[PDB]
């Protein structure tokens, strides 16, 4: 039992959260962009 | 031990959040397919209309 266990474990718990929030937003991001580009293909196709 | 508690408060949130955001990334994408399909369903009817009208006009004209 040293304070180092929980100390240097806490500063990893924070990295695990950060990647969580990142790759949540970087996933939805893809889908929103992919929704736009799909409906452009549906306009491009539809008028032609 | 005590560091094993710490890894379990995180490991729980980081699946709750990432399961939630893979069902918004599903949901937007499901509505995006169902819209493009429907903007082409209205395009399909329109063309038909224009052809049924068109032929009747040319029959009358002649």
């Amino acid at each position: 039992g040293l304070i180092k266990s929980l100390a240097e474990k806490e500063k990893q718990l924070l990295e695990r959260l950060e990647a969580a929030k990142k790759e949540a937003e970087e996933r939805v991001k893809r889908a929103e962009a992919e929704a736009k580009a799909l409906l452009e293909e549906a306009e491009a196709k539809a008028k032609a | 031990k005590l560091e094993a508690i710490l890894s379990q408060e995180v490991e729980a949130e980081i699946q709750a959040l990432l399961q939630e955001a893979e069902a918004k990334a599903e949901a937007v994408k499901r509505e995006a397919e169902e819209k493009a399909k429907a903007l082409l369903q209205a395009r399909e009817r329109a063309l038909e209309a224009q052809y049924r009208a068109a032929l009747r006009r040319a029959e009358s004209a002649g």
